[PDB]
């Protein structure tokens, strides 16, 4: 989006070898580089939220509704290895 | 993973003790060994966040991860090991030092640089078992499979060092914003001397102290464990002085009521039970049984409050007794309190038409001794202790008062009542390290209070000030409240003195008529109340006097702010205030285990305890603040303790399985002596939620009845809009197949219900039910976390909806209600813990105005413990029974079926959601349309200010 | 399986039709649920909620009826209701509180009773004790323990033992006189299985601990050798009672003197089992019941003795 | 005091504490001089000069262990920590009557294993102590 990229290294001995031996030196494609520091639920309908928004009417309209006639992680607390952290 | 199967050699809380230091000695070992396992609990659970690993081409353990309680040390040396001190044999101190970088989080950086004196932290040195491209670590394995924990040493805390080295008292953080520089910061520490003495004496050259890798600090209420310990092993050591008449009762011994005021001979007949009563009327109402009558001289159209109360049966004479033929006897006398202010001024009263059982209770509570009150779910619980801490605090005035609670959240209730009564704002004091957040909008803290006697004490000043004037008084009499005391004394009091020998020697057969209003001095003091004196000599007089109170309450507020002056450290203003100035001191019983060595070099002395949420108190936290005071002779000074609390509802949080169950630590003391029969008083008239909804609990309860506006308030009377029935137990079908799920051991889940309750929290909001009177609790912690994980998808993503008032396990909303409850039994395969009558008391009390339990009804009909609540939900369909077009507020009766349409019956959780997917969608214009208009309005109803 | 066999014969949702009354059920229940699986816990803990108490075991109990079988299936029932812990396991007991004095009484001598019963029916009953002296508040089982731990059972110490009693406090003697005559006078058919119970169970105890001697591991006559735990089991809960009895002012002031003439920790002590790893929790237990078995307190006051007093008096002890 | 500043309070105490030491008045003179050790510690070493006059030994004893527990080069009367610790078994280990409140035992043996010079007098001190007690098995075994 904006022209930018982030590298972590391994060590910091690594990155300050990167860094000094790269600082601002040309690359090809780049023409010279800056560098610096630094599920859907199974048959559970979601609501639409109304645009741009981010109490009730005293008559409701009632909805014709009439009923019909493995699973697995879902959400985060469900997920034995995140409930560790 | 005791079961419940096997003896273990472990120690036992039952009934009884032999003595007192058997008594002592197992609540040290028991507690010893749960803090323990609470420590282990958490520092595995620390060190899974923190994530520690190997350097991939070192030795050394770096950490990937990051935890609001631990941060890795950057140095750690100890910098003092005092010698022995005569007579003793670990060294006298030893001081480590600890840096750490705070890192760039300000929530978590306002929490390490307010670690206080006397805080627990952990350091602790520990390596990775695993090397690998990458790490995770799963509570399904052991712990010692992934981490090592090659050492861990406690300590004290001393307070953060400054800029240079010196430490930082408590009030800095009022007056250090000029922080400190950059995120490092040094923490001074003090080691166990014992350990250490044994980690030198058993030889070292791997010296553990080197070793250590991160700091881990606990919560505050779990940080006051070694002080619950260190207290315990000093009244060991020492004379444990409990008072003479409750040493028995502690131990349980002697008859059960030994300590009850019918027993002591130290209850008196005759009480001035003040604001207690509201009207002659409501005197008759709370003594039934009792012949009342007024004295001699009154007559019932003049007979108004306070009034003293005399119990002939508490007096030890024949002549007035229970004789045949005639009732008990309640002497009525009406006080005319001579007030002390010719202003208007309108006095803070009681306003609650106390129930007879709560006068009992009140009435017991102003005798000494102990006094034991059941409080069950919305009986007014709070308002008997205010009652009872104002009658001694108007009754006795020399005497102090020092409050217990196991939360904050109740102690904050408590004083919001209080400040309601008469109790003068300089006499409360309240402690903790809640301080820093009070919700009242006046501050009760240590600093708080010290502050408002400086500021009082100015405008007092003024007053004399203006009163110097006045009198025409000339030099400064106002530089200092010990100038004001002298010119108190030698002119103020002279001139009084001086204006009633011209009243008293002249007399009315030669003073002229109106005479007061010319030869009463202090006139230029009250030029701003016009007709002060009304022009006839026998009520000038007595308005004189009221004048004279007046001034004389400024110069004794004064005499006692004269220390504030003399004390000019701010530490020192508030050993004079927690000491000499407080009369009613209020600190959680976590609190009172930590302060207790300050409070008792500080020579802190208080007469009468009051506990309340005692059944939740631990034994051991419930019997600290018993010895928070050295005994001035052979024997204790405490003359009262009143338990207020209910045994029905949950136990202490002891949670290793073990140390619950096993060695009864679950037991708290209130629990323990209402099971020795204790006598006790029971409110039995409800008055906080439905009839109907009390009807689910209160047949627990001996009598437990409800108050007369239950069933007459309109919001009692009126149905639950678009709910055919206020409460149902709703039969909840497997959802996708799975019932119940269980992503750990004893980690219970249903997405079933937690999709029905998010629906039906929907549901509810669609008809337009406020967010804020809407709460979801479950039984279990696990599913708690689950319903959190659906509402901030489904719910909190949308701004229409919004998020509920509290998604809460029942354990934690203990104490707390709402109008409406969603509760969702977690279980399908078999009953839980909910089959404890404690769990489900708690669990159906929370409601108001409905609950809608969701559950498996298979599971829980057939129990017999649970059959008194179930036959009442049986009465009522297991399937919801909605009437859409009923918005929130009806005007529908709750016991009458709706004519505006017909109900519908939600099948299971894939109806719900498919329903109110269609509800949602069809009204969402409407509700839409409201939303814009009400946020409009909202922000620019503001927008001017 | 239960269920089935509970919704026929007492389950409350089927109150209108489940059959009338079979006591052979519940022989039936204990040998094949209960007795044949070693106390299935899940058999158990789905029998004890499905009311098999409440409904079926005490509703029906009448005391000529009662077998072994329906004896020990309530004391099973009670002993899960405990574990649960949660609950007010005497209920169904302080509601029909007629038969259960003959009740405990059976229980007593199933206790004593040595050909017949399981070791895992022998845990059950010293449980339903530990249990039955542990809850002191409920009156109508304070009632029948307080039978078994009352003066009289100091007829067994020696005279001599007895006589240093006395002297300690002399207002026993014209108490032990009056106990003297009445219980050869009257109720002596009663009071002499009171009086003499724990003296026999500690006996009792012996023989079980006795039976974990290694020379007891040469073949029987008829061939099998018993599994220790269950035995082991049995010791363990046995010093929890004692433990139970001595922490408690009112059962230590007269089970002290009982507890030191006994020698029961001399038994305990010198035992193969305290030796073996089997043994290390009943290691630890003896530990923590002689701690108790020589506490300080002066059992006939209940007067806390101090560091110095029980200092000076084990000098002025061994001087003399 | 209170009306006068705290600087000049050293012209009052001088004269409060000197009419209080002229009476036999223990009770009130033990009050009055731990407040004024608050504002001069300095006097701490006369203070005990005067409890050891009027017989109050178990007082005496205490604040000679503060006085020790202040480990000073020397104190105000010239007097070390080895003199001063030492003048504290000499006020203790002959009142064995009167001495109630410190832990007499673990007071002498503590010496034992610091002042190794003189191991052979203070086994005597510690025994001549349960002595003068009258508890004669006990020194026995010490």
């Amino acid at each position: 989006e904006k022209g930018c990229a982030f590298i972590e290294f391994t060590t910091r001995e690594a990155a300050e070898r990167a860094a000094e031996r790269s600082f601002n030196k040309t690359f090809i494609k780049g023409k010279r580089l800056t560098i610096r520091w630094g599920t859907p639920v199974p048959s559970v309908p979601i609501l639409p939220v109304p645009d741009g928004l981010a109490a009730a009417p005293r008559s409701l309209v009632v909805p014709n509704v009439r009923p019909v006639k493995s699973s697995s992680i879902y959400y985060p607390s469900q997920d034995p290895t995140r409930l560790g952290a | 993973n005791y079961t419940g199967d096997g003896v273990l050699a472990l120690d036992k809380l039952n009934l009884q003790f032999l003595t007192l230091h058997d008594y002592l000695l197992r609540n040290f070992n028991l507690f010893q060994l749960e803090s323990t396992y609470e420590i282990r609990q958490d520092l595995e659970d620390v060190l899974f966040r923190m994530k520690p690993f190997q350097h991939e081409s070192r030795n050394e353990t770096v950490f990937s991860g990051w935890a609001r309680m631990a941060l890795q040390i950057d140095h750690f040396q100890i910098s003092e090991v005092a010698k022995p001190l005569v007579g003793e044999k670990s060294p006298a101190v030893v001081r480590g030092v600890v840096t750490v970088n705070i890192g760039r989080r300000q929530d978590i950086r306002q929490e390490w640089e307010n670690l206080r004196k006397h805080d627990v932290c952990f350091l602790v040195a520990c390596r990775s078992r695993k090397s690998a491209s990458g790490l995770k670590f799963d509570v399904r394995r052991p712990f010692s499979e992934q981490i090592e924990v090659l050492s861990v040493r406690g300590c004290d805390v001393e307070g953060m060092l400054d800029q240079d080295g010196h430490l930082l008292e408590e009030f800095t953080a009022w007056e250090k914003k000029a922080k400190i520089p950059g995120d490092l910061r040094k923490f001074r520490l003090l080691l166990d001397p014992n350990q250490y003495r044994i980690d030198m004496e058993q030889g070292t050259k791997d010296d553990i102290y080197d070793t250590f890798n991160l700091i881990v600090r606990r919560d505050s209420k779990t940080n006051n464990f070694k002080a619950v310990l260190q207290t315990i092993r000093d009244l060991l050591n020492t004379e444990c002085v409990v008072p003479d008449w409750l040493t028995d009762v502690i131990l349980g011994y002697g008859e059960p009521d030994s300590a009850h005021y019918s027993k002591l001979s130290s209850a008196v007949p005759e009480l001035d039970f003040n604001d207690t009563f509201l009207s002659f009327a409501h005197v008759k109402e709370s003594f039934p049984g009792y012949k009342i009558e007024l004295a001699d001289g009154f007559d019932e159209k003049e007979a108004v409050p306070p009034f003293k109360l005399e119990f002939k049966e508490l007096e030890r004479r024949q002549d007035v007794e229970i004789k045949p033929g005639e009732l008990r006897t309640i002497l009525v006398t009406p006080l005319t309190r001579k007030k002390v202010t010719p202003y208007s001024y309108d006095p803070r009263k009681n306003q609650v038409k106390f129930t007879p059982s709560q006068v009992e209770a009140i009435k017991s509570g102003m005798q000494p001794g102990l006094t034991m009150v059941v409080g069950p779910p919305g009986t007014g619980k709070t308002d008997v202790a205010v009652q009872i801490i104002s009658n001694i605090y108007h009754n006795w005035p020399n005497q102090r008062t020092l409050i217990v609670t196991h939360s904050n959240q109740a102690l904050n209730q408590l004083f919001e009542k209080i400040i309601a009564l008469d109790v003068d704002e300089r006499h409360l004091l309240r402690m903790g390290h809640g301080e820093e957040a009070l919700e009242t909008e006046k501050d009760f803290s240590r600093y708080g209070r010290v502050n408002y006697v400086l500021k009082e004490r100015l405008q007092l000043l003024n007053c004399v000030e203006k009163l110097a004037k006045a009198l025409k008084i000339v030099g400064d009499v106002a530089y200092t409240c010990e100038n004001a005391g002298y010119f108190f004394r030698f002119s103020v009091c002279r001139v009084w003195e001086e204006f009633l020998a011209k009243v008293t020697s002249k007399g009315c057969n030669k003073l002229a008529e109106g005479i007061i209003s010319e030869i009463f001095p202090f006139t230029g003091f009250f030029k701003d109340i016009p007709d002060l004196f009304s022009g006839n000599n026998s009520a000038d007089l007595k308005v004189a006097h009221s004048c004279w109170r007046h001034i004389e309450q400024i110069f004794e507020k004064l005499d006692e702010f004269r220390a504030f002056e003399l004390l000019r450290n701010g530490r020192d203003r508030t050993e004079y205030l927690l000491v000499k100035e407080a009369k009613i001191i209020a600190m959680t019983c976590t609190h009172a285990a930590l302060r207790r060595n300050e409070l008792v070099k500080l020579g802190f002395r208080y007469d009468n305890i009051v506990m309340e949420e005692a059944a939740q108190i631990l034994e051991v936290e419930t019997f600290i603040p018993l010895l928070l005071q050295n005994p001035q002779d052979g024997h204790n000074r405490l003359k009262r303790w009143i338990m207020i609390g209910d045994h029905h509802q949950l136990p202490p949080v002891v949670q290793n399985q073990a140390f619950q169950k096993y060695s009864n630590m679950e037991q708290s003391l209130f629990a323990r002596l209402v099971r020795l029969s204790v006598p006790n008083v029971q409110l039995d008239r409800q008055g906080r939620a439905r009839a109907q909804i009390a009807e689910l609990y209160q047949w627990r309860y001996n009598g437990l009845g409800n108050l007369p506006h239950v069933d007459g308030l309109p919001q009692f009377q009126n149905a639950n809009a678009g709910f055919a029935f206020p409460f149902q137990f709703i039969d909840i079908p497997d959802f996708n197949g799975h019932g119940e799920t269980q992503p750990s051991p004893h980690f219970y889940q249903n997405l079933g219900e937690a999709e029905y309750a998010c629906a039906l929290y929907t549901y509810m909001r669609i008809l337009g039910y406020p967010a804020e009177k809407i709460s979801i609790l479950t039984t279990y912690n696990g599913q708690a976390q689950l319903i959190r994980d659906v509402f901030q998808r489904r719910c909190d993503t949308n701004p229409l909806i919004g998020m509920p008032a509290k998604v809460s396990t029942v354990d934690k909303y203990q104490g707390q209600q709402n109008d409406f409850i969603i509760l969702s039994l977690v279980k399908t395969r078999n009953i839980g813990h909910i089959r404890d009558v404690r769990r489900l008391v708690v669990a159906l009390s929370r409601a108001r105005l409905g609950l809608y339990v969701l559950g498996r009804s298979k599971v829980f009909m057939d129990c017999l413990e649970l059959t008194p609540a179930m036959r009442i939900f049986a009465k009522y369909p297991r399937k919801l029974v909605i009437l859409p077009f009923e918005a929130h507020p009806t005007i529908r009766k709750w016991n009458e079926r709706s004519k505006d349409g017909e109900p519908m019956e939600i099948q299971d959780t894939l109806h719900m959601t498919h329903f109110v997917h269609e509800f949602y969608m069809s009204n969402l214009p409407a509700m839409r349309d409201a939303y814009e208009q009400a946020m409009n309005e909202y922000m620019e109803s503001q927008r001017l200010l | 399986t239960i269920s089935a066999v509970a919704a026929k014969f007492w389950a409350p949702f089927t109150a209108e039709t489940h059959e009338n009354f079979d006591a052979k059920l519940i022989d039936t229940i204990y040998d094949n649920e209960m007795l044949k699986t070693s106390f299935n816990s899940r058999k158990i803990m789905m029998l004890e909620f499905s009311q098999y108490l409440e409904a079926y075991l005490w509703p029906n109990y009448v005391p000529e009826k009662a077998s072994k079988a329906w004896n020990m299936s309530i004391v099973v029932m009670i002993n899960e209701k405990f574990r649960e812990r949660n609950l007010d396991s005497w209920n169904c007991f302080t509601k029909k509180s007629e038969h259960f004095p003959h009740f405990f009484k059976s229980i007593l001598q199933l206790s004593l009773q040595e050909e017949g019963l399981a070791s895992s029916e022998h845990c059950a009953l010293l449980t339903f004790l530990v249990n039955a002296f542990g809850s002191v508040e409920t009156p109508i089982v304070h009632k029948e323990t307080r039978k078994l731990v009352s003066i009289e059972i100091w007829a067994g110490l020696l005279d001599s033992q007895r006589e240093d009693l006395f002297k300690k406090q002399k207002k026993l003697k014209k108490i032990w006189e009056n106990v003297r005559q009445k219980m050869t006078a009257a109720a002596a058919d009663n009071n002499e299985f009171e009086r003499t119970y724990l003296w026999n169970l500690i006996e009792k105890f012996k023989r079980v601990l006795n039976s974990l001697e290694p020379n007891e591991a040469q073949e029987s006559e008829e061939g099998e050798v018993r599994d220790p735990i269950d035995s082991i089991k049995y010791c363990e809960r046995f010093i929890e009672l004692l433990i139970d009895l001595e922490s408690i002012l009112q059962t230590r002031r007269f089970f002290n003197s009982v507890l030191h003439s006994s020698h029961i920790l001399t038994h305990c002590l010198l035992s193969s089992l305290i030796s073996t790893d089997a043994g290390s929790l009943f290691f630890q237990l003896v530990q923590l019941l002689k701690f108790y078995a020589r506490f300080e307190i002066d059992d006939l006051s209940g007067r806390q003795l101090t560091h110095k007093e029980v200092s000076e008096q084990h000098y002025q002890s061994v001087t003399r | 005091l209170r009306s006068l500043p705290v600087t000049q309070h050293m012209r009052i105490w001088t004269l409060y504490i000197g009419f209080l030491t002229s009476h036999d008045l223990p009770e009130t003179t033990i009050r009055v001089y731990r407040r004024y050790l608050k504002m001069n510690p300095k006097a701490r070493e006369d203070y005990v000069e005067y409890l050891i006059e009027r017989d109050q030994i178990d007082e005496a004893a205490k604040e000679l262990t503060t006085l020790v527990n202040q480990d000073q080069n020397v104190s105000e009367k010239g007097r070390t920590a080895h003199q001063l610790w030492t003048q504290l078994c000499d006020l203790i280990s002959k009142n064995p009557v009167k001495i109630f409140s410190l832990n007499v035992d673990a007071i002498i043996r503590q010496g034992i294993y610091r002042y190794t010079d003189q191991v052979g007098f203070l086994w005597c001190s510690l025994a001549d102590y349960y002595i003068r007690s009258a508890e004669f098995e006990r020194a026995r075994d010490v």
